[PDB]
C-alpha cells in the first residue's frame, strides 16, 4: 500500500497546478526496503564462502558443488510452507533463516563424509558404495530431526502478546530442517554420492597445486594432538569434572549478574521533537522557539539531518496553543557514516542544546523498533478513583507522586504527559437583575456562543464542493477580558444593554487535559528505569509509593506494561518443557537411559559462552538473545549426538568400552570441526555490521558465535568422558 | 515400502524441482513487510466541538457515551481523554488476536445509543470511528517556490482534491490533515451591531 | 456475524420514532435465555432504603462488572438517583402557570455553555495570553434547583 | 426535489463520510430528477457480503 | 468468568463504605464444581476395581 | 506394524510418554464447563417509554 499510494495517487499531478508540488518530509520505506535488500545480500555472503571453505576441506575442484545445489533449493521450501501457513515475511523470518541456512548443510556434510570414507581408504566404486553409505547414514540421519525440532515445537505453543514474536522464530525455521531430512533421504545419497564421483585412487595431499599443499599434514597433526589430548584427559578424570562444576556454578552467577532488556531500538533515520511552554502562552509563544530550533538543526547539525518538518497546535502530549511536534528526517544509511551520526549521539546532543533553552521544555526522542505499538520506551501508571472523589485531591496525589519521583533509585526521568492547572476565566451572571433589566437567558446564551464559540450555521457550495459557513465576532474585540464588556444584548423592548451591567467574571484554575479511564477520571505519568535495568524492579519500586496518596484512589497498569504485568518473559515456564521433550526424545536413538542422560549433560557447556559474549560486547539480554540461546544449544546438542552413536554402535562390534569412544573420535573428527566453522564463517558480516538494521543484527550476531565457541573446541574435550562414565553401566 | 531412490535418479531430481517451483511461485504472491501484527486492536472514536472547555466536553459528550461502551467481546480497557479545543478520543483496546471488523460494528451499534443523547450542535459535526492503531506512515503536500500560495489554499487543495481518491485505497485507516479546508467565515462587529440595534442571533 | 440484518433493520425506523422515544436508545443485546447470578445486599447497619443501594450499584459496580468478559446483559432492580420534581396543581393555579413553562424554564436555565477562549485563533498578532472561559455550569444540589427564577 | 437539489445536499455529504473501508473497488453514485439516489459500491472478488 | 466477577468484586469492595456488603443470593456456578468433583471421585474409585 | 518395538522397549515407551506430556499440557490449556452450546442464538431489543 505504500508503493500503491506513493505514485498511483500522484497521477493527479497533470491535473495539479504548477504552483504546488509534492515532497516527503516523513517516510518509512527504507527501513522496510533496504532491510530486505541487505538481508538478501547477507544471504548471498552467507552462501558465497561456504562453497570455498569445503572446497578447501575435501580438496576437490570440480566435484565440489554436489552438496551445495540442494542448499539454494531447500530455502524456497521455507517460503512455500510460510505461504501455506499464511504468515508474512518480516525481519523475523529473515533473521531466523540467516542462521538456519548454515545448520541445514550438515546432512550434506555427513553424506560427503560418507563418500570420503569409502573414497580414501577404499577403492570401491560409488555405485556399490551407495548401499554401504545408506546402510549407516539412514540410522543416524533420521534421529536428529526429532531432537532438533523439539526446541521450537514447544516454543510455538506459547502465545499472548509475546507469542506472535515467538512465531517466525518458531516452526517456520525448522520446517526447512523437516524438509531437508526428506531431501536427504530422497535426493542426495543416490545421485550426488554416485554420478559426480569418479575413481582416481584418491590418496593425495602432497602437492595440491599453487598455494594449497600444506594443509592435510597439519590437519593430521591436529587429529593426533586431539588423540593424545583425550588420552591425557582420561588419566585422572576427577579435576576435569571439578573444573566442570565450577563453570556450572559460574553459569547461574553470570545469569544472575546480567540484566535484561526488551526489543532494542535502531536509528531509523527519524526523530521526534515535542515542545512545551508554561500555560496561557499563545501559538506565537510556541512559534518563537520552533524557528530557532529549526535554524539550529539546519546549521549546527547539518552533517546529520536532511530535513525538518515542524507543526504546531497538536502534539503527543495533548493539543492546543501549548503544544507542538517536529518530525526530523536524517541522512540515508550510506550518507551518515560513523558512530557519531547515530540517533543516540544526536539525541543527547539535542538534549544538551535544549538545556540552554529557558522558557521551553523541549524534549526530543526516538521511536522504538516496533512502530505499531508505543511512541517511545517505558511504562505508564493510570491513577483511578474508586469512590468518585473530586479533581483537586487526585491532582494533589499526582503532585505528591511526582514529588516522590526523582528520589526513587530504580527510576529516572519519569514525566507527565498532561499539564498543570491552567488559569481559566470563570464567568458568572446575575440573572435576577438581568431579568429586572428585561433580558432573557437563552438569548444571552445564543449571543455568547455566536460571539466566542464560533458557531456553524449551515452548508454552502463552492467549486462543486460542499463546505461550511461559520459565524463569529471579531478578534480585536475578544482578546482582552474588558473587551468582553464591549458586547451588547437586546432587551425585551428593542434597545441594547452592555455585558458588565449584569455579568462579571473571575480567575480560577483548571486542568486543560481531562482523561477518563474505565468510566472514572484518571491521570497518568510515564517513565523508564535506569539504563540497563529491567522493568520488574522498576515496577516493584513504584508500588510502595502508592501508600503515599489521599486514600480513596488507586493505581492501574496499561500500555505495553500491561502485558508485562500479565505475562512477560516466561523463562521459569520456558526452558523446562523444551528440556524435558528433548530429554525424553533423544533416548529414541540409543535405547538406554544412562547414555542419553549423560549426553544430555553437554547442554550446560554451550550456553555459558553466549552469556559472557554479551558482556564482552556490551549488550543486555533480549528476546533475540532468548532465541539465540535456543539455537546454539540445539547446535551444541546436534554436534554432540552424532559422534556418541558411532561409539555405541562400534562398542558392540569389535572394540572395548573405553576404546570405542576414542576410536569414534579418531574416525569422525573431520565433520565436527568442518561444519562448525563452515557455519560461523558466514555469520561474521552479521556478527559485525553497521547500517540499516544494525542493532537487531547485533542482537543476534554476538551471541551465536559465543554459544558455539564453548561447543566445538571445548565440548569435544568433555563429551567422551561423559560417555565413558563409571555409572554408565 | 522404502529404498526406491537408487534406481531412478531424475525421479529424485523432479521432487526437488517441483518444490523449487512451489517456492518460486510463492514469492510473487506473498506480501513483504518488516514486522507482523504485534499490537492489539485499538479502535478509536473522536468528535469535534467548537469553542468549549475541557470540563464542558467532559460533562457533555463523553460521560453520556462511556456509559454505553459496554457489552463488547474481548474488551481490555478504554483509554479516553479530552482537550481544551473541544476534542476527545475514547480509544478502546481489545485482546490480542481478534478481527477488528466486529470490534468496529459493536462499538458502532453501542454508539447508536448515544447519538440522540448528544446536543444538537455536536451531532452536525460528525462522529468518527477509525481503526487506527498507533502511528503514521507518510506525509505529503507542499507549496512550490513560485509564491502566491499560502497554507490555506494548500490545505484546501489537499482536502478537496487529493485525499478523496486516496482514502478509499488499500491500507488507509486514518487521515490527520494539518489545517482545515475552505470555509465561509463571517466576522461581526459589536459596535456596528449596537449601532444597528441588532443581536448576532 | 448474525447481527448484520439486525444492524440494518434499525436504520429503517431510527429517526422515524417519536423524539421522546428516541431520547432513550434502542438497546440491541445478545441476551439468550437466562441469568447467571445476582449480587448486592445491605449491611447489618441499616440506614438504607430500597433505592440508595440500587443507586450505588449502578453508580459504582455497573461498568467494572459489564466491561469484563462474557457479560452480555443486566437487568438491575432499582436505578440511580434522579432529581425528581413533583408539581402541585393548587399552587400552580394560584400562580397561573402551566407545567410546560416550568419545563422550558428548566431547559433554559440548566444548560452547559460552550463559551470558548479569550485568545482564540486566528488571534491578533502579538497576543500573549489565552485562557478558556467557563460559562453556566450544570446544577449540583436541590436548593440550586430551588433557586430558579420561574 | 430535482436532480440538482438531490445532487448537492445528500449524495455529496454521504460520499465524503464513506471512507476508511476495506476492499473498496469503486463507488458509482448517481441521481435522477424524481428524488432517487444510488451509492452502489463494488467490492473485491471473493469477499464476504454481510 | 464467574471467578473473574468475584475477583473484580473483591478487589474494590474495601473502597466501598462500611455500611454496605455483598452476598450471592442466587448462583449456578457451585453445582458445576460439585458435579465435576463428584465425577472425578468416580474415577479413582472406578479404576481400582478394574 | 508391530515387531519393531518389542526389541525397542524405550522407543515403545516414548510414545506413551509424549502422549502423557501432551495430555498434561491439554489438561491445563482447556476450558471446562457444564454443558455445551445447545441453545440457539437470539438477538433482543429493549426500550423504555415512560407514561
Amino acid at each position: 500500500t505504500a508503493k500503491a499510494i506513493r505514485q498511483t495517487i500522484a497521477n493527479l499531478e497533470p491535473f495539479m497546478p504548477q504552483g504546488m508540488k509534492v515532497v516527503y518530509p516523513y517516510d518509512t520505506t527504507p527501513v522496510v526496503s533496504a532491510s530486505i535488500h541487505e538481508v538478501v545480500k547477507t544471504l548471498g555472503e552467507a552462501i558465497l564462502l561456504v562453497f570455498l571453505v569445503m572446497y578447501l576441506f575435501l580438496q576437490n575442484f570440480r566435484a565440489t558443488l554436489i552438496p551445495t545445489i540442494a542448499v539454494p533449493v531447500v530455502l524456497l521450501g521455507t517460503f512455500g510452507v510460510l505461504a501455506a501457513f499464511g504468515f508474512s515475511i518480516n525481519t523475523l523470518t529473515m533473521f531466523g533463516m540467516v542462521l538456519a541456512i548454515g545448520l541445514l548443510v550438515d546432512d550434506a556434510i555427513v553424506v560427503v563424509e560418507n563418500v570420503e570414507r569409502v573414497m580414501a581408504e577404499e577403492g570401491l566404486s560409488p555405485r556399490e558404495a551407495a548401499r554401504k553409505s545408506m546402510g549407516q547414514i539412514q540410522g543416524a540421519l533420521v534421529g536428529i530431526a526429532m531432537v532438533l525440532s523439539a526446541v521450537f515445537l514447544p516454543m510455538a505453543f506459547f502465545g499472548g502478546s509475546t507469542g506472535v514474536i515467538y512465531r517466525q522464530f518458531s516452526i517456520t525455521i525448522v520446517s526447512a530442517m523437516a524438509l531437508s531430512v526428506i531431501v536427504a533421504l530422497i535426493l542426495t545419497p543416490a545421485l550426488c554420492a554416485t554420478m559426480l564421483k569418479p575413481i582416481e585412487k584418491g590418496d593425495h595431499g602432497e602437492h595440491k597445486g599453487g598455494f594449497f599443499g600444506w594443509f592435510n599434514r597439519m590437519f593430521l597433526s591436529t587429529t593426533h594432538g586431539y588423540e593424545r589430548g583425550v588420552a591425557s584427559i582420561l588419566k585422572h578424570r576427577a579435576p576435569y569434572l571439578l573444573i566442570y562444576v565450577v563453570i556450572v556454578a559460574g553459569m547461574i552467577w553470570m545469569f544472575t549478574r546480567i540484566p535484561t532488556a526488551f526489543l532494542p531500538d535502531e536509528d531509523q533515520g527519524v526523530l521526534f521533537a515535542q515542545v512545551q511552554t508554561p500555560p496561557g502562552s499563545s501559538a506565537e509563544r510556541t512559534q518563537v522557539v520552533v524557528d530557532s530550533m529549526r535554524e539550529y538543526l539546519l546549521e549546527k547539525e547539518s552533517s546529520s539531518v536532511s530535513s525538518v518538518f515542524t507543526v504546531t497546535g497538536f502534539n503527543f502530549a495533548g493539543r492546543g496553543q501549548s503544544s507542538g511536534m517536529a518530525f526530523i528526517m536524517l541522512k540515508p544509511w550510506e550518507e551518515r557514516p560513523g558512530g557519531e551520526n547515530s540517533v543516540f549521539e544526536l539525541a543527547k546532543r539535542a538534549q544538551m542544546h535544549f538545556f540552554s533553552f529557558k522558557d521551553a521544555m523541549v524534549f526530543a526522542f526516538a521511536p522504538p523498533s516496533v512502530l505499531e505499538l508505543g511512541n517511545a520506551t517505558g511504562f505508564d501508571l493510570f491513577l483511578q478513583d474508586q469512590a468518585g472523589v473530586g479533581h483537586e485531591v487526585l491532582l494533589q496525589a499526582r503532585n505528591k507522586f511526582l514529588m516522590l519521583a526523582a528520589q526513587n533509585p530504580a527510576l529516572q526521568r519519569v514525566r507527565p504527559n498532561g499539564m498543570s492547572d491552567e488559569p481559566q476565566y470563570k464567568l458568572e451572571i446575575d440573572d435576577e437583575k438581568a431579568s429586572a433589566l428585561g433580558v432573557s437567558l437563552a438569548d444571552i446564551n445564543s449571543t455568547v456562543s455566536i460571539a466566542w464559540g464560533s458557531s456553524y450555521v449551515n452548508d454552502f457550495i463552492d467549486r462543486g464542493r460542499v463546505k461550511r459557513v461559520y459565524l463569529q465576532g471579531r478578534p480585536d474585540a475578544r482578546m482582552n477580558p474588558d473587551d468582553l464588556s464591549k458586547w451588547y444584548v437586546r432587551n425585551d423592548k428593542g434597545e441594547m444593554v452592555p455585558f458588565n451591567a449584569f455579568a462579571t467574571g473571575k480567575w480560577e484554575y483548571g486542568s486543560p487535559k481531562l482523561e477518563r479511564y474505565n468510566g472514572v477520571p484518571a491521570m497518568e505519568i510515564l517513565g523508564e528505569p535506569a539504563p540497563g535495568l529491567s522493568s520488574g524492579d522498576a515496577m516493584a519500586a513504584v508500588e510502595e509509593i502508592v501508600k503515599q496518596l489521599p486514600k480513596g484512589v488507586g493505581y492501574s497498569w496499561t500500555g505495553l506494561s500491561y502485558e508485562e504485568r500479565l505475562s512477560g518473559s516466561q523463562a521459569p515456564a520456558l526452558y523446562a518443557l523444551s528440556l524435558l521433550v528433548v530429554f525424553l526424545c533423544l533416548a529414541a536413538l540409543y535405547e538406554s537411559w544412562s547414555i542419553p542422560f549423560s549426553v544430555m549433560l553437554v547442554v550446560p557447556l554451550g550456553v555459558i559462552g553466549a552469556l559472557l559474549a554479551t558482556s564482552m560486547r556490551g549488550l543486555s539480554n533480549d528476546v533475540f538473545f532468548q532465541v539465540g540461546l535456543l539455537t546454539t544449544i540445539g547446535l551444541s546438542a546436534k554436534n554432540a549426538i552424532l559422534i556418541v552413536e558411532f561409539a555405541k554402535e562400534l562398542h558392540e562390534q569389535g572394540k572395548g568400552i573405553v576404546e570405542a569412544a576414542i576410536e569414534a573420535c579418531r574416525m569422525r573428527l573431520r565433520p565436527i570441526v568442518m561444519t562448525s566453522l563452515a557455519f560461523i564463517l558466514g555469520v561474521v558480516p552479521l556478527a559485525i555490521s553497521t547500517g540499516a538494521g544494525s542493532g537487531s543484527q547485533h542482537a543476534i550476531g554476538t551471541g551465536v558465535i559465543g554459544g558455539m565457541v564453548t561447543a566445538t573446541v571445548l565440548a569435544i574435550f568433555w563429551v567422551p568422558l561423559f560417555y565413558v562414565a563409571v555409572s554408565t553401566l | 515400502m522404502s529404498k526406491f531412490f537408487i534406481d531412478r535418479p531424475i525421479f529424485a531430481w523432479v521432487i526437488a524441482l517441483v518444490i523449487m517451483l512451489a517456492g518460486g511461485l510463492s514469492i510473487l504472491s506473498l506480501p513483504v513487510n518488516q514486522y507482523p501484527a504485534i499490537a492489539p486492536p485499538a479502535i478509536a472514536v473522536q468528535v469535534s466541538y467548537p469553542g468549549a472547555s475541557a470540563e464542558t466536553v467532559q460533562d457533555t459528550v463523553v460521560q453520556v457515551i462511556e456509559q454505553q461502551m459496554n457489552g463488547i467481546d474481548n474488551l481490555r480497557y478504554i483509554s479516553s481523554e479530552s482537550n481544551s479545543d473541544g476534542s476527545m478520543t475514547i480509544t478502546v483496546t481489545f485482546e490480542q488476536g481478534t478481527d477488528p471488523d466486529i470490534a468496529q460494528v459493536q462499538v458502532q451499534n453501542k454508539l447508536q445509543l448515544a447519538t440522540p443523547l448528544l446536543p444538537q450542535e455536536v451531532q452536525r459535526q460528525g462522529i468518527r470511528v477509525t481503526k487506527a492503531v498507533k502511528n503514521f506512515l507518510m506525509v505529503v503536500g507542499v507549496v512550490s517556490t513560485d509564491g502566491s500560495m499560502t497554507k490555506e489554499d494548500l490545505s484546501n487543495y489537499i482536502v478537496s482534491n487529493i485525499q478523496d481518491p486516496l482514502s478509499r485505497t488499500k491500507g488507509v485507516g486514518d487521515f490527520q490533515v494539518f489545517g482545515s479546508q475552505y470555509s465561509m467565515r463571517i466576522w461581526l462587529d459589536p459596535a456596528k451591531l449596537n449601532s444597528y440595534q441588532l443581536t448576532p442571533g | 456475524i448474525a447481527q448484520v440484518q439486525v444492524q440494518n433493520k434499525l436504520q429503517l425506523a431510527t429517526p422515524l420514532l417519536p423524539q421522546e422515544v428516541q431520547r432513550q436508545g434502542i438497546r440491541v443485546t445478545k441476551a439468550v435465555k437466562n441469568f447467571l447470578m445476582v449480587v448486592g445486599v445491605v449491611s447489618t447497619d441499616g440506614s438504607m432504603t430500597k433505592e440508595d443501594l440500587s443507586n450505588y450499584i449502578v453508580s459504582n459496580i455497573q461498568d467494572p462488572l459489564s466491561r469484563t468478559k462474557g457479560v452480555g446483559d443486566f437487568q438491575v432492580f432499582g436505578s440511580q438517583y434522579s432529581m425528581r420534581i413533583w408539581l402541585d396543581p393548587a399552587k400552580l393555579n394560584s400562580y397561573q402557570l402551566t407545567p410546560g413553562d416550568v419545563s422550558s424554564a428548566i431547559q433554559a436555565q440548566n444548560v452547559q455553555i460552550s463559551s470558548g477562549q479569550l485568545g482564540g485563533l486566528p488571534a491578533v498578532k502579538g497576543q500573549q495570553l489565552n485562557a478558556t472561559i467557563i460559562g453556566k455550569t450544570r446544577l449540583q444540589t436541590a436548593e440550586q434547583f430551588e433557586n430558579i427564577l420561574l
